[PDB]
């Protein structure tokens, strides 16, 4: 055929074989740098010439066979000719339009769906809605914003997993071949573009469009949201401003606020434990984030907080070189200091242990609504100069910069003990305290902070002591600007060093980041988060408690049903099910369990009605002393945050809600999991075809027979060991597997092992 | 999918008298037509029948044996004689969602005397005033209503 | 690399790694390949002893106790007591080296190893290392190849497969990342090597040479900058020095400066490519008649609307070329029109018969042979070639007239600006607003005029370059326009004939002989059409309050060149248009940010609000937003016919004085050190442009008007 | 003054499908933000929460 | 609250029917904002009588302040191309529909 006979060619000569059998496939995109040509500057102009020639666009040599000649006009369309380097035969404008006017059609059935992201921006824009336009001065504060609404904001390497096993099912490389995780999103593609003529490389560009985030430096003025940035040209201006709103769908996550939580519990149940980094490490890597280990979390997602930057401490990576103190992210911009340790006595006879830092250094403050920079001495405040939109941040950003200042004529001017605790009853440390105390109440201070008059300049106005504008005198070192203040343009990630007391100290032997420093608020899970690691349900609380528990029971579906089928009592004394037992009350679980008990005896005694959904809802109850009992119970009670809440034997409730449309369980609503089965007749055989989970015996054998592509790999018998070419023609020899483990357990046992040894 | 497979998948290789629930959810029949089904089956206690594209309930066997029917999400009209006498033991019924016209045409299912609930939802003689206490009145021996009974108190299993 | 190792492995055996390395006394951060290599040994260490148990029987499972027991792992003290330990309980000889692993079932220490090379290069190497038949061998490669003794491979293929597979994706990801080649080759035998960049040889001697003058080893130089620490050498060097090196402010009030000297000579004379205020155009308001569309069908058209053909003279003479020749170009092209016209089959293009003035006009052959400096470097004519200073000119007040002119309106609108989408927001119908109310301000102006001629001039002109290649082109000079009854009218300025197009380079010259018609006389100016040939072709009839007078109609012909680049930029000139627009709006805009209302009807509408935007002799001169509209307008367009170095150096270098002089009003109190350098490199740019020479009169006027 | 209108946004729970007369629902957005379990004949079946 | 505590079938609020001419994905998020200010009142201490939800831009734009014309004389307004009386127009006609009677 044409390939393998020009592919002989090339070997004739010597110097295109010397190079074929050189190079390796690694380095073949090296070798496609190597262009000879020369790029043409200024194409405008090159453009201008060439289109007034005769035939300036370059066709393929089928178009011979479906476009004629000559039109009805004589007009020439195409000419019997080749292009300088190929046989690339040469056409007019005129082919090109004849071919639309009168070629052949088609149904573009798949261009919505490959080129789905163009015409959601179309659907966004068709549904909008405009308002009057206000004229102003506009302040475009400058930040980072996304740019493509739609994203699963995966990593570019996961995009390009996903579209190499979309469009190129028969060319993926190795790491999918022994992959275990089949996102349902390549699933579903792989359905949507089941007959697409589409050219793949066109698919393969818009699926890595669609599925990618993107993050651009942008003045803003109002709406931040990823379809409030696609229109900022036509939403925001320098004297004027649009109002206008998208009509499609948003889609924003919340698993941002899932790891806030995860790592503040965790940050909170560590600081008070033994062994803190260890303990901590093992936390994260047994954690799961609605279905997703919490560790690609935390290598992908970009977030700041002082529990993640401490654990990414622990963990080892580079963190922002700033902290984020009293709500407002902190940068160090100019100057050095050293921290010095001292005693200070406030004005409620209150001694304090403190650390200030001794220098002429100088930070600029970045808050949800304030902006504001500080230049402080040796224990002086000498220029503090802040804005923001409303009065309040401005106060509350003010309190929070003369805290941090920590110079000694505030010390006098403290009313009032400072004894505050966080809600784990830990001490704080006393900068926090004070803090919470200026919140409180400043206004003492305000009267004895210092006040001295100011020169009259535009741009600029003073502040009274309370908190109202002023041209002829403010407090020492305080000034408002009238215009926003634009944030920091980059940030510092430096090497840290972080304690057993997970404190982070900087190579300077400074400290940067401490638990104390975390925030103590409580939120909600908006996405179920599951544990496999020491009985660290401390804030669980019982909501969350029962989705665990059934999760950590499905997890081990298949263990936990042998047991069941051979050995019951086992199963029923295991740990793990201590804490469903505590919302049981105790003048009922041995009844539970005694009714359960029996249940499963009747179950194994027949045959042929074997029913999982029961099984899984009514397990956790058979873990306690079965007291005998005739009563045939129907609702078993299930406390909840002093709440009864029952649980029905028979059909779903509302504690235990499993939908077989789409087999799919979740326990108070949040989503618990799923079932693995189809057919009924307890099997797993019924799939897609999903070809996942082979494993490389090294380099072809002969022996096993000719090579087979993937696609064909389907046919393998269980446990059939053939050729098959993986990447880009790499022959191995590869097996079907007969453990039904994977590579995450490896090195977990060892891990331990030598874990205890060293230490 | 079909009936015919399904049915067959639902019997798990075993003989046509041996089930006591038969599950058959969104599946297909030909011409709106009850097909697969047959007298073989006399030991079926639990059916249900969701999204099946059923015109009307013309194919029934003799399931002497039904006792909870249901024909949930679906355009079942015409008459209701065949599951008179076809299955006179039914005691749960379900027809939610269901095409039906007004109480002319339901009428029939007053003849099966254990009927312990009649539920209907999102149909046309629902819309009829008192339509509650009418059929009540045309099903004396109904005892639950939607779920719910003649002085509107859930009805426990 | 670093960042992969932490990231792809299982942070714990990064760890373990570390220690072990530290235990040497070395830093990851400087060496990684050793660190990688650790991570990889203990990573297939502990993947080897993994899922290994042994059953109640003494037989192997596959999940009591572990059937291998790592040594690897641990510290020197702990190894070696646990190799002694098992040799004595077990009764096994004590290797020559420490192992890996033990294995139980057998009872034997196997030594594991992953090469980045051939595994049987590794084995051999391994087995002469350690000299001893009582340890077994496993060695395991990236790319999925394997060895041990007697094949006899202690693990089942499911174990087997799983570390060849885990080593194949390691590599896999490690080339996609671009350090597999450097991973491959720190391997040397058996150990790791840090990365070497060694100066030697000839960079050494280099090294040598490029030191300060005190030093002569660029080791000294090594050890002085590491030993170097600050003390007080800026201080001792600022109080060695002499203050005659010191920046001097020089204060600037109100006196210090004056205006730019112009340079002295003759006036200047145009330069433009086509007439720009004195062209006269042959109109037919209606081009209803058949085969209309073409260039030169609506020529011809226009041509017949004119009578007055009488013998042409030399007027004003080309002082440099050959007037008859010119004479003769004219009556050829008129030869050429009347021939073509009782044809009666005019085709879509016209091309001129080569001739003796056709090629003398168009610089056709008149260049200098080019020949080998030796073989004629006995001419005593030979000199370099002439590059000296160009002539100094004056200003001449015919650039403040066409400016003038250019900045006015005319009769007919000069812009067809296409369609855009309908207007739905509210601020598209702002924007549709300021925009229609610019339009009509400048769609008449004669700068757009400018604008559309010389657009379609060049576009012709490259056109018929690239269509016709190897032939002279006869192109009319053709404008559109829509009258005040709004009638499609054309106009015929000129024509233009075209030389050898056969151009490859966009600097590249094509050499042309433009013919604009025209009514001025140029023996009024001479000094102004210095560069052009007039040719007095007829007598035209024009109206004014006493009838019809008879005027003498003229016809410039000059000899002209234009580059590829030169035609692009004069196609571009339409973006003038936007230019003028970009200045105005701000404006608006602004005083909007000062209002929070719009601007557009109080000032497009009001008529009372002013800018000074000129001068006369009573004071300076106010005008109303339409005026500064086409002046800005008018400016850009020069700005685009005028365009030189010199324009951008003045430019540059006065904005600096402007920013002064404005800092000053302000009442900023700004200084300067070396002002009269600032002058020097002002007045540096004027040599000959009119533009320039103009804009330096305006900004002495200006800084005339500030001062006081 | 007392015709001075205030404009208000009501969300209001149901359990029809806007589905079955969309044109009856015209100046409505209907979000379906829950499921509820009812007893009927068959058990506790889970129905949509419109909003 | 309490009325509000006594159900636990939340889901992910999505829109089935959308309001044809109208704003739908900020219904959406003033819904979400009220689940969000009713778990935060939950998460207080000394509830005061009432609470005031923050101003967010969903809430304007469901409401409807972002989308009320603003106020100016006629004199700066009458040169509008699409400047109109009230639409002081009769309604179009509609057919008799079921759905009364049954309710």
């Amino acid at each position: 055929m044409e390939r393998i006979k020009e592919l002989r060619d090339l070997m004739s000569q010597s110097r295109t074989r010397e190079i074929l059998t050189k190079t390796t496939v690694d380095h073949m995109a090296i070798i496609k740098k190597y262009t000879s040509g020369r790029q043409e500057k200024n194409p405008a102009l090159r453009m201008k010439w060439m289109m007034a020639m005769k035939y300036p666009i370059t066709a393929d040599k089928r178009i011979m066979e479906m476009i004629p000649e000559r039109n009805e006009q004589r007009q020439t369309l195409w000419s019997k000719t080749n292009d300088a380097g190929s046989d690339r035969v040469m056409v007019s404008p005129l082919a090109v339009t004849w071919w639309n006017r009168n070629g052949p059609t088609t149904s573009t059935v798949h261009y919505p769906k490959v080129y789905k992201t163009y015409f959601e921006k179309v659907e966004r824009l068709k549904h909008g809605t405009f308002g009057p336009v206000h004229f102003r001065n506009q302040v475009k504060i400058r930040r980072r914003v996304d740019i493509n609404p739609g994203h699963a904001d995966l990593s570019a390497k996961e995009a390009q997993d996903v579209i190499m096993e979309v469009v190129f099912p028969n060319e993926v490389g190795a790491r999918i071949l022994t992959s275990e995780s089949q996102l349902t999103i390549t699933k579903e593609k792989k359905k949507e573009l089941q007959d697409c003529k589409i050219a793949p490389l066109m698919v393969a560009y818009m699926l890595e469009r669609e599925l990618v985030r993107k993050t651009r430096f942008l003045p803003v003025a109002g709406g931040t949201s990823s379809v409030y940035i696609e229109v900022l040209h036509l939403t925001q201006g320098t004297c004027w401003e649009q109002m206008y709103t998208p009509g499609g769908e948003v889609r924003n996550d919340d698993v941002d606020q899932s790891l806030i939580i995860a790592a503040r519990n965790i940050v909170r149940r560590a600081t008070v434990s033994a062994d803190p980094l260890a303990s901590l490490l093992e936390m994260c890597h047994s954690t799961q984030i609605g279905g997703v280990r919490m560790v690609d979390i935390l290598r992908q997602n970009p977030t700041e907080e002082q529990a993640v930057d401490i654990c990414k401490a622990a963990m080892g990576l580079r963190i922002s070189s700033s902290f984020s103190f009293g709500g407002f992210t902190f940068k160090r911009t100019s100057g050095s200091s050293v921290k010095r340790e001292e005693e200070v006595l406030t004005g409620n006879l209150q001694t304090l242990k403190i650390r200030v830092h001794e220098g002429y250094e100088e930070f600029t403050m970045v808050g949800r609504r304030a902006t504001a920079i500080l230049r402080k001495a040796t224990r002086r405040l000498i220029q503090l100069i802040v804005s923001g939109k409303d009065e309040q941040s401005i106060a509350e950003a003010i309190i929070v910069a003369m805290v941090f200042s920590q110079e000694d004529c505030m010390i006098k001017a403290v009313r009032g003990d400072l004894n505050f605790v966080n809600r784990a009853n830990q001490r704080l440390n006393p900068m926090h305290q004070l803090l919470r105390h200026f919140q409180k109440d400043a206004k003492v201070l305000f009267q004895n902070w210092g006040i001295e008059p100011i020169d009259n300049v535009m741009g600029m106005i003073g502040i009274l002591p309370d908190m109202t504008p002023s041209t002829e005198m403010s407090l020492r070192g305080v000034r408002v600007s009238k215009m926003g203040v634009d944030e920091y343009s980059s940030t510092e990630r430096v090497v840290v060093s972080i304690d057993r007391f997970l404190r982070v100290r900087d190579q300077r032997g400074n400290v940067l980041l401490s638990p104390e420093e975390v925030s103590e608020t409580q939120g909600t899970e908006k996405l179920t988060i599951t544990y496999s690691s020491s009985m660290m349900w401390e804030i669980n609380g019982p909501e969350s408690v029962l989705v665990n528990t059934y999760q950590w029971i499905i997890r081990n579906w298949e263990n936990v049903k042998i047991q069941w089928s051979q050995d019951p009592t086992m199963l029923y004394n295991k740990m793990e099910f201590e804490p469903f037992q505590s919302l049981v009350p105790k003048a009922a679980r041995g009844q539970y369990s005694g009714f359960v008990r029996v249940l499963f005896q009747q179950m194994r005694d027949v045959l042929g009605t074997f029913d999982t959904v029961q099984i899984i809802k009514l397990l956790p109850f058979a873990a306690a002393p079965p007291e005998q009992s005739r009563m045939q119970f129907s609702s078993l009670t299930v406390n909840v945050r002093g709440s009864g809440m029952r649980i029905v034997v028979r059909g779903n409730s509302p504690v235990f809600n499993y939908n077989k449309a789409t087999k799919r369980l979740t326990v108070l609503g949040k989503d618990a999991g799923a079932l693995m089965e189809d057919p009924d007749e307890g099997t797993a055989g019924v799939e897609s075809a999903v070809l996942r989970g082979f494993l490389i015996l090294g380099k072809e054998n002969k022996r096993y027979g000719p090579a087979l592509s993937i696609n064909e790999l389907s046919n393998l018998a269980k446990g059939e060991k053939a050729n098959v070419l993986i990447g880009q023609g790499d022959v191995v020899l590869v097996m079907k597997r007969k453990r039904d483990s994977s590579i995450l357990t490896d090195s977990q046992t060892a891990t331990k092992r030598i874990r205890m040894a060293i230490n | 999918m079909e009936m015919g497979r399904r049915i067959h998948l639902e019997l798990r290789n075993r003989t046509p008298s041996d089930v006591k629930e038969l599950v058959l959810d969104n599946s297909r029949s030909n011409e709106g037509k009850l097909e697969g089904l047959t007298d073989e089956f006399e030991e079926l206690e639990f059916l249900s029948t969701i999204n099946v594209g059923l015109t009307s309930i013309a194919n029934l066997p003799k399931l002497n044996k039904l006792k909870k029917l249901e024909l949930s999400d679906n355009r079942v009209s015409g008459g209701l004689e065949v599951l008179a006498e076809k299955c006179p033991n039914l005691t749960h019924l379900n027809l939610s969602g269901n095409k039906i016209k007004d109480l002319s045409t339901i009428e029939p299912l007053k003849k099966l005397e254990n009927l312990k609930s009649l539920d209907l939802f999102n149909c046309e003689v629902t819309n009829l005033n008192d339509y509650r206490e009418n059929v009540f009145k045309l099903l004396p021996q109904l005892t639950y209503l939607d779920g719910y009974d003649r002085d509107d108190k859930e009805a426990p299993d | 690399m670093e960042d992969f190792v932490r990231q792809c492995f299982n942070p714990m055996i990064v760890e373990l790694a570390e220690k072990a390395m530290k235990e040497y006394g070395e830093d990851p951060k400087i060496e990684t390949n050793k660190f990688a290599s650790i991570c990889t040994h203990l990573e297939v260490c502990f993947m080897y002893s993994d899922f290994h148990f042994i059953d109640e029987r003494g037989e192997s499972t596959i999940i009591l106790k572990h059937r291998f027991e790592i040594i690897e792992g641990r510290d020197r003290t702990m190894a070696w007591t646990v190799v002694n330990s098992i040799c004595n309980t077990t009764g096994v000889e004590k290797p020559k080296f420490l192992p890996d692993l033990y294995d139980y079932k057998e009872n034997r220490f196997i030594e594991i190893g992953v090469t980045r090379r051939e595994v049987h290069i590794y084995y051999l190497e391994k087995a002469n290392k350690i000299k001893s038949e009582k340890t077994h061998i496993h060695i395991f490669s990236f790319t999925g190849e394997e060895m041990a003794t007697k094949a006899d491979y202690t693990l089942d293929e499911e174990s087997r497969a799983r570390i060849k597979t885990r080593l194949f994706t390691i590599r896999q990801e490690m080339a996609s990342r671009g350090l597999w080649d450097s991973f491959r080759q720190s391997e040397r035998g058996e150990e790791t090597i840090e990365e070497r960049f060694e100066i030697t040889g000839t960079m050494r001697r280099l090294a040598d040479q490029s030191l300060p003058p005190n030093f002569s080893s660029l080791e000294n130089f090594r050890a002085y900058v590491d030993g170097f620490e600050p003390n007080g050498c800026i201080e001792g060097k600022l109080s060695q020095m002499s203050k005659e090196v010191n920046a001097r402010i020089e204060p600037f009030l109100r006196t210090t400066p004056r205006p730019l000297r112009l340079p002295d000579g003759p006036p200047c004379s145009q330069r433009s490519k086509f007439l720009l205020m004195d062209a006269l155009k042959l109109s037919i308001e209606d081009p209803s008649h058949e085969g209309e569309g073409i260039p030169l069908y609506d020529a011809i058209k226009c041509m017949k609307t004119f009578f007055g053909w009488k013998e042409p003279n030399i007027i004003k003479p080309h002082e440099k070329g050959i007037n008859p020749n010119y004479l003769l170009t004219w009556k050829q092209v008129l030869a050429e029109l009347q021939d073509i016209k009782n044809e009666e089959k005019i085709p879509r293009t016209k091309n001129m018969k080569k001739t003796s003035q056709l090629k003398w006009a168009l610089g056709e052959n008149m260049a200098p042979e080019k020949v080998d400096f030796e073989d004629c470097k006995d001419v005593n004519d030979l000199k370099q070639y002439d590059s000296d200073e160009p002539e100094p000119r004056s200003l001449a007040c015919w650039i403040q007239s066409e400016f003038n002119k250019a900045c006015e309106l005319t009769d007919s609108s000069w812009v067809e600006l296409d369609e855009i989408g309908e207007d739905v927001a509210p601020i598209e119908h702002i924007a549709s607003m300021r925009r229609n109310y610019f339009t009509a301000e400048v769609s008449h102006c004669r700068a757009t005029e400018y604008i559309m001629k010389g657009v379609y001039i060049n576009t012709a002109l490259l056109n018929a370059s690239c269509a016709a290649m190897d032939d002279f082109q006869l192109i009319p000079m053709i404008s559109k326009c829509i009258t005040k009854e709004g009638r499609r009218k054309t106009n015929l300025y000129g024509f233009i004939i075209k030389g050898r197009s056969h151009l490859r380079n966009d600097t590249d010259v094509v050499n042309f002989v433009s013919m604009e018609f025209s009514l001025t006389d140029p023996r009024l100016e001479p000094h102004k059409w210095e560069k052009y040939c007039v040719l007095e072709i007829g007598d035209m009839l024009l109206r004014t309050a006493v009838g019809q007078v008879s005027r003498p109609m003229f016809l410039y012909v000059r000899t002209n060149g234009t580059s590829k680049i030169k035609m692009k930029w004069g196609m571009e000139m339409r973006r003038c248009l936007l230019q003028s627009l970009q200045q105005i709006e701000s404006m608006i805009e602004a005083e909007s940010s000062v209002k929070e209302k719009d601007l557009t009807k109080e000032f497009f509408e009001n008529k009372s609000e002013t800018w000074p935007i000129g001068e006369s002799p009573k004071g300076v001169e106010e005008g109303s937003i339409g005026k500064v509209c086409r002046t800005l307008l008018a400016k850009s367009v020069f700005n685009s016919l005028y365009a030189s170095p010199q324009l951008e150096g003045f430019s540059a270098e006065s904005r600096k004085l402007l920013l002064i002089v404005q800092a000053l009003r302000d009442n900023l109190e700004p200084g300067t050190f070396d002002l009269e350098g600032l002058y020097e490199a002002i007045e540096e740019c004027l040599i000959n442009d009119p533009w320039v020479l103009l804009n330096a009169s305006w900004f002495n006027s200006f800084l005339t008007h500030a001062l006081r």
